């Protein structure tokens, strides 16, 4: 659901 | 007073703080005061100058007045929620988290993080924008038209208040890691690991208030007044903001704006 907050906490 | 691994701990947050958010008390005071400078912000007291400055904005339309400083505010809300989230995964103890409960975390702390740090760039008659080349007035923001009239001025409010405690940039980093590391956000996983986490960020928060402000005793106490009234505040500008998702055809949120928000209060 948090698709975004996800790819920030990755990279 | 304090051991070395909270020492450690302390630095280690400050130092993340200051790398990751451009902006920052220190600078906004200087901005503000103002020494260092006689070329002054430009100031945004009215629809005219309003629109100059969007005249040098230009790449960066057609919209109602109070749209495009809603827009403003979506950019400056969408990179503040990068730094921070930058500056979360510098916390020790926050990467090793679930993941899940990190974007929980993030969810529920961002907008109270976000105000609290707000205050810095804030006096009692307007605010720094643009990286610290503008300043846009309380009364110019009060003047716009429901709803938007009704989004700054409870961030004015706290600013007040809580600029009347006199923190610097070591004193908000914590507090900010405080919030974030915050340990009943719904729907955590690991509740318990968490709570001890914020626990050693609380202790460091304490002992470093005692060392830097000796005579404010209470100053922790007050803080943790001010985290309350930040969830207050968040709880309430989140109502604001599905009032305006549902009544202003003409005000979408940022993609990232939107999953925050997203069942949230
Ligand atoms: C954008 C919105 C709807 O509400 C918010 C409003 C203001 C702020 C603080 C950061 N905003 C600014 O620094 C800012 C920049 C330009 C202008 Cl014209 C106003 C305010 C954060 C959030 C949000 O919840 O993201």
């Amino acid at each position: 659901r948090h698709k975004i907050l996800h790819r920030l906490l990755q990279e | 007073h304090m051991t070395a691994d909270l020492k450690s701990l302390a630095k280690r947050i400050y130092e993340a703080y200051l790398k990751n958010f451009n902006m920052n008390k220190v600078k906004a005071r200087v901005i503000l005061s103002g020494k260092a400078s006689n070329n002054p912000p430009f100031v945004i007291h009215d629809m005219e100058t309003l629109c100059m400055a969007e005249k040098t904005l230009v790449a960066k339309q057609n919209k109602e007045a109070e749209v495009r400083i809603f827009h403003c505010c979506q950019c400056t809300s969408v990179e503040t929620v990068t730094e921070l989230t930058e500056f979360a995964k510098a916390i020790p103890g926050f990467a090793n988290l679930d993941l899940n409960d990190q974007v929980t975390l993030l969810k529920y702390g961002v907008y109270e993080a976000i105000f609290a740090m707000l205050s810095s760039v804030m006096n009692k008659d307007g605010m720094l924008v643009a990286y610290g080349n503008g300043f846009i007035t309380r009364e110019f923001l009060k003047s716009l038209r429901k709803p938007f009239c009704d989004i700054m001025e409870p961030k004015f409010d706290f600013a007040m208040k809580f600029n009347a405690l006199e923190l610097d940039d070591s004193d908000i980093s914590l507090f900010v890691a405080a919030i974030i590391c915050c340990g009943d956000r719904p729907g955590l996983l690991n509740v318990g690991h968490i709570e001890k986490m914020q626990e050693g960020i609380v202790h460091v928060l304490r002992l470093h208030l005692q060392s830097n402000h000796p005579d404010d005793i209470f100053l922790f106490p007050k803080l943790l007044q001010k985290m309350a009234d930040l969830r207050q505040l968040v709880t309430e500008h989140a109502q604001l903001v599905q009032i305006i998702k549902k009544t202003e055809s003409d005000a979408a949120l940022h993609p990232l704006l939107q999953e925050i928000y997203r069942d949230m209060y």
